């Protein structure tokens, strides 16, 4: 597969974010490191499928609601980030208030 | 020209009487005094301060200081102040206001074309935190530990060993000076403890000159009063500290022989409420007395639900003790008390005990001192309100007297104020930097020695450092030679003369400890109280001065699930 | 598209062009295979291989680099053989030349 | 003895006239030449040439090469030739033919019993990439970019600190001295770049006698004419080169008060499409003058469908910019123009911009300026055809014109083309292995000075060294003090002349910076273009002599989806 | 006093007559001796004996050891026995009794201050592995070797090129240099093999005054009479081994002629067996002569049901073997043999074959060779029985035997048994802890030079260092300059003699090889067998003194699915 | 569990391969590295149920087809490698042309 430190470094957050997904489906309220991860490895998904960048900074805010996650958590995630190879190369998004 | 308070508080981070919530606990720090000039303020940018003939003035390297945080919030035992940090050589160079003096008025730390800038603006800047009960079980504690904001640790031990399973014990010359070669490769400053436990004081004495700075006398090596008596002789004589995990079995004494074999001279003890080792049931005594430096071991800090139930099954793993063998389990109860692990709480919130520590891989967790630090003040705020010192609606008095146990109380018991332990000048400028949502939980940067050694990072090949995943990766200051640089190896007095730095071509800086023995409870910042208090023999209450001290169960803690993945 | 992939430009090549061969019949007279590779100093190799040996000095098979012929115990063939250049120093294999020829 | 042309390919790679596709891409290159004699090559196994006797020699070490690389198909910017090639003493000896004189015709390369060898067959090899614009955010960048195929990074900064985050500028001498320790630990060749913003030639030489071969002009800490003159006239005096990121906001004049500034100056300029900073919205005409060595930094590479709403946002962490500061916001647009991002495709295609480099976590990925490259040329030839120099049907021209963009001429601009930057007899065998359907995208060996230092590797308990998961993981050549003897740490002259080497007791080979002023863009290998360029200041289009240049954003490109997990 | 056995097991670990099952094998070994005075064991932890004026005495350093094993059940070639183990400056100071001599009797390892003790009861000791077949393919193989229990790796290769893929040599001076400076980062002790094959003398003794201990003669360098008598007559005069794999082809002649060339010198015969190379098919009649020391590589340990398929592709890729090129494919069935592959487990259990080895990542697995070699020896008891040495109802003659043939065997081979292979008093002291259920596993933990350099380790974090995730990981033997006081360099005396080490500036301790030209089959411990051999040469079996020698191949083995994750 | 380097380097090829039969289930076209993870997992899958080297040489070579991936990418693939630990202890698995 010749994988690269980067490549190696996202399947962290792959791993992360199947803590969480399991987390949610058993109905608890996310964390902190449960929702971003949450969020980002759905970015990174899109990106794979070929959905744009502006449909991303979009449907990124309807992933998780402040009714899935503690409290305070809305307020700790100002905005998300994440890199992923588009059909076009590596673009950022970036989902700004992801939960509301 | 004006600026509202909340866009200002937003730009340049709080000011005077602003206050700001610590994590997600009830704790709040008010704002004391702002060392700024409004308008002056330095702000690094594209279009900002920072510039050439602006807020960055014309003077040569030696005139100007390495690195400024601008705009930091600091908290320290001595205040919580707004002021920008100048570091100058690896040390606190000033505390006060940045600039350019030849366009700003009452600038104390001068920006040059050698100035490097960390914006500090809304995040809150401490010391970096002392751990003094490591035991070396491996390597990968003093990463845990600096990610967590602990910058100097001091133990004893020579890997996954029974011996330093049990003990912070490094014993002999030959294991010292490996594990002297070792700490190089370690991004934390490291003093060693050797075994304290025999009656030949020669056999002490060797190893001290060897280069450890304290003895640790444990009871699975023998605490008998021959034992203490022996190396608190030597303490005396070389100017290092005596550790003391005491006899729990009451097989050659109780807790007044011990106390009488100590004989008044100074000593540190360790898991002074008693469930990590000591006289059963009444160690926790030994805060009453004037040359008594007493810490607490973090398992017990602070008092929960859960407490009880996971502590009588690690006592076992830890000592090397027979859960068939009656004698290896009957010794359990009389170690594990509800009554002294809840009045250990309050003990903390009057000063009475004054540093915490891990007691790592050892009934202890060596991520957690500085986070378990501040859930108790939590726990104590919830519980029992305002200290008698506060004034002012906050709990700043509170704040600088739980910060104190695990920065400058430590170091000071130790003999290593002088290096480390508080922001103040001339001191290594070993600092971690916070954002407050995230305040004693996860830092944003810890500088070791005037360079960032661990920082939050995200993605290596993205566009800018902060897309996920982030998670702490090692710094230029954690890498070879530059790390040498930044960190310290202590010695005793006699092994930095008899030249074993050199003799182990040691690397790295190397400091002197100094002052172990004349460091008395007084000395303890904001935590000098010596109670009068008594254990009940067969109930085990605590009381001080006849007033029973107790506490209730958290049944939930801040700085815990809302952080953590697992 | 197959990323990467050549566009060889047809025909062939011709391999040891202006150097002088001979062809010899050898036969395998041992109970083992035996396989000879391109450049080996043919006049030492394997003595259980018959052939006139004084006709192979200074020689090697003429087959592509790095190649090889087998010849199965028992098995007789006739060879091709195209002669060594550069210094026509030979050293080593049974130790017979060790110096120019 | 005949062999067909296709079966010759399969077993030693392709010759004269044969072409091979460069990855997924629409690039073909053809085979100019190749050095060996028919039935001569080398190769390497049991019972092939490499034996005693046979294609391995009687030579003594001294008269034999280290290694040789056999069978490889070299693309430089000299030729596209097949060749064997001889490295010796860490660096490269010939390019030619291997094997033993004593039974082969027309040996240059002799193989001993001292000889390794790689097998090149079917592989393409290349010099190592240099990428000048690395901000040091943090030390893993160096093994994502040796991954990538850059042995040589040229930057400026002390780790994530907010000046560093901003600005390639590592200020200072206790800053400069720190990061020249912390090079020896990485597996790359490295060179720093000092804090160029500052209008007392004093404060400058004490950065470049400290160590810095270079000074980087940044407006993040004010690039006015004053600090810009000063910076040229220390550049000018002591040989090393000024990198300038100008003043955008137009604030201290337009970009012809910049250029009168230079006066004719040779220095690089940082993104000179502009995207990454200068003078809006008409940096990009700086590459008409001769004194002017322009670089691209690559989130803008090629121009893409996703280009322009990715950057209107990482703008903003990069630079230390507030969304809700209308004028921290009204500058975006003023900065990101969809008409210079589509010119500087073309410009990069008619040679008038000369460099690649990443601007590493500062708007630019570290990992991608091979594979941008080479976007950027395959997007190129889909668009606009044939290149006027090309001749026969392949992409030659082209792809020396390309591959010169991110070896020869960031050499030739920092001043260490004697050391580095193509394969030519006497330069550090810095190498790289290429298959060629991965060709840009994942190399098979990344050779520093001599020794692999990182190549793809599957399980280590395997029966070899193929089976699954197969991830790059550093080999000998990245270890210890094999590392030390395999890379380069580049200083100025001045600091080499005051032993900053033996007095910071750096262990690495050292190599010095020369000739940095005179070179020129007549220079810039294939990119030497001067175009009559011009930007409309309302329209910001872009017009060489009047025709407008332009291009089309690309919906999918190649060394993309189909060679990443993520 | 009184104590059952089964209690006194239980605290203890067995003692004199008890048998303990090794892993999930049909083996058991049982204690033939116990050096303890029933009542006087040492037995560390809170109120047990090795406390001061108890099992602790007051000597100074130097009269007691830095480290004691305590209850160790030792496996070694002279003995299975009961015993404390005595380490003093890393070396193996006693096998005896551990204590206090004031009140204990039989002291023979004096515990003092200075003493760190291992709980070794109910766990058993061996010498660390020796592997005499590495390639250097990877430095990764290092850790994965000591995870298993090797703590020497003595091979050839300068990282992942065809050269190193192929054969265990490390080509000329320059390289030779350069992987002794990468040796003192692995935590193993290292010996480097040069490329044997020339028929130039003087280019051997080059690498072998450059450094290495010893010449590998491997056919795909051509493995000719010229170049073996060349190999050994260097050999004889520098005191160095010689390993061999030999003409596979029949090129330059039949096993007989080679046999011929080596002229009763002493060489070492790597893959005896001749699947992982060597004249076809008769390369294992090697093993009837007495100057010839035959090792199996592992991928043939012990056959099995796949050995067969997997074989003939693992060929091709190691060798670089094309499939399609039909004499590259011929050479297969004549190279993979059911017949010699059967023979060879039968051939190690009468001791024909002395040592066994991996042949790394080159058609063998790194971190194997103890694991197989085991299951060769299981294998061998469900189907021959009891050996006729064997003395007793266990198999301990049998555990002495195969034990040999990686610890004592291959140091005597390569030279080097004055320094390491047994737990012998003054050697170094490399140990293995094995808990019984993972014997030949997973090790509890490792020592190099009386150091703990990687152990299994639970959660950093945690309250003890047990909780999950348990994993391997390096410990403070494997860190910096510990880690050079605690592994050797072994050189060639000429090497030793030129002062390469100061000239290289080698920072870890250096050992010299000697003995490599008087070893001969008589001195293999247990494994002295010369068998009358034949080979039929067109079915291939293999006889003894015309019985047919042959083995049936297992469906399943112990000592795999029950450990591994995958 | 003590894990040695070894075991732990499987547990990143079995993560890559949850990455590509999430992707493969959503009926993308798989990439490279994809179907590498894939196909390997499989087959260890295949050792520790007790399958013989031989019958996985050949199922290995019926995971995917030239259908399910993209263009190019079974040239890319001339053979698969992995070992894992079967009854008998580790082996070699060889996948020539795995997809067709
Ligand atoms: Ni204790
Ligand atoms: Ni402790
Ligand atoms: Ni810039
Ligand atoms: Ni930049
Ligand atoms: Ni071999
Ligand atoms: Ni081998």
């Amino acid at each position: 597969m010749e994988l690269t430190p980067r490549e190696k470094d996202k399947l962290l957050l792959f791993t992360a974010a199947l803590v969480a997904e399991r987390r949610l489906a058993r109905g608890l309220k996310l964390n902190y490191p449960e929702s971003v991860a949450l969020i980002s490895a759905f970015i990174m998904e899109g990106a794979r499928d070929g959905k744009s960048v502006a449909s991303l900074m979009e449907e990124g805010r309807h992933v998780l609601t402040r009714e899935q996650v503690m409290e305070g958590v809305p307020e700790m995630i100002p905005d998300i980030q994440v890199e992923a190879t588009f059909p076009d190369g590596s673009k950022l998004v970036t989902v700004h208030n992801p939960i509301i | 020209s004006n600026i509202s308070r909340q866009a200002y508080a937003d730009m340049f981070g709080p000011t005077v009487g602003d206050k700001v919530r610590l994590a997600d606990t009830e704790l709040w720090i008010e704002v004391e005094d702002d060392l700024t000039t409004y308008g002056e303020e330095v702000k690094f940018g594209g279009g900002k301060v920072i510039r050439d003939g602006m807020g960055q003035g014309q003077m040569l390297a030696a005139d100007c200081v390495d690195l400024v945080l601008t705009n930091a919030l600091i908290v320290d035992h001595w205040g919580i102040v707004k002021a920008d940090i100048g570091v100058k050589d690896g040390r606190i160079f000033a505390i006060g206001k940045a600039g350019n003096p030849d366009i700003q008025p009452n600038v104390t730390i001068p920006i040059g074309a050698a100035t490097e800038v960390i914006a500090a603006e809304g995040k809150i800047v401490t010391a970096g935190g002392i751990d003094t009960h490591i035991h070396w079980i491996c390597p990968q504690q003093a990463e845990e530990a600096l990610v967590s904001g602990v910058t100097t640790m001091v133990g004893g031990g020579t890997g996954p060993a029974a011996g330093t399973h049990a003990t912070t014990c490094t014993p002999g010359p030959w294991y010292i000076s490996r594990m002297l070669q070792a700490a190089d490769s370690l991004p934390v400053n490291i003093g060693l403890l050797g075994k304290g436990n025999v009656s030949q004081p020669d056999a002490l004495r060797e190893q001290v000159a060897a280069g450890v700075i304290g003895l640790k006398i444990h009871e699975d090596w023998g605490a008998t009063p021959a034992a203490i008596d022996c190396a608190l002789t030597v303490a005396d004589e070389m100017d290092i500290q005596v550790a003391l995990h005491s006899d729990t079995l009451n097989e050659s004494g109780f807790v007044e022989d011990t106390l009488a074999a100590i004989g008044g001279r100074t000593i540190h003890t360790f898991h002074t409420e008693g469930a990590g080792g000591g006289h059963a049931p009444d160690i926790i005594t030994a805060c009453a007395h004037p040359n008594i430096l007493p810490s607490s071991t973090n398992p017990t800090l602070p008092y929960t639900l859960n407490t009880i139930d996971e502590h009588l099954d690690m006592l076992m793993v830890c000592h090397h003790l027979d859960p068939d063998i009656a004698e290896d389990v009957a010794f359990a109860e009389s170690r594990i008390r509800r009554e002294t692990i809840a009045a250990e709480d309050v003990l903390h919130d009057l000063g009475a005990f004054s540093l915490t520590s891990s007691d790592s891989q050892a009934m202890g967790r060596v991520g957690e001192v500085i986070l378990r630090t501040w859930q108790v003040a939590h726990r104590m705020k919830v519980q029992r309100g305002a200290l008698a010192e506060e004034t002012g609606d906050n709990d700043n008095f509170r704040v600088k007297r739980y910060i104190a146990k695990y920065t400058i109380n430590p170091a000071l018991t130790h003999g290593i104020a002088h290096e480390v332990g508080s922001i103040e000048v001339g001191k290594l400028a070993d600092l971690v930097v916070w954002s407050p949502a995230f305040f004693g939980v996860k830092p944003a940067t810890v500088i070791k020695g005037g360079m960032i050694a661990i920082a939050p990072m995200g993605d290596i090949n993205a566009s800018i450092p902060t897309p996920q995943p982030v998670h702490y990766r090692p710094m230029f200051g954690a890498l070879g030679s530059a790390r040498h640089h930044c960190r310290l190896t202590f010695l005793s007095q006699a092994a930095a003369a008899n030249g074993v730095a050199e003799r182990l071509n040691l690397r790295s800086a190397i400091a002197v400890v100094k002052g172990c023995r004349t460091v008395q409870k007084a000395d303890m910042v904001h935590n000098s109280l010596q109670p009068n208090i008594t254990v009940d023999a067969q109930t085990y209450e605590v009381r001080v001065d006849g007033e029973l001290i107790t506490s209730e169960p958290a049944d939930v803690l801040p700085m815990a699930q809302r952080y953590f993945l697992f | 598209m197959i990323p990467g992939e050549y566009h060889v430009k047809p025909g062939q090549i011709a391999l040891n062009t202006g150097r002088a061969t001979c062809r010899v019949v050898v036969e395998n007279h041992g109970d083992r295979p035996i396989q000879v590779g391109s450049h080996y100093h043919f006049a030492e190799v394997n003595p259980a291989l018959k052939f006139d040996r004084q006709q192979a000095a200074g020689y090697r098979l003429n087959i592509p680099a790095g190649t090889a012929v087998r010849f199965e115990p028992g098995q007789k063939r006739e060879v091709e053989l195209v002669a060594f250049a550069g210094h026509r120093a030979v050293f080593g294999f049974r130790g017979e030349v060790m110096g120019p020829l």
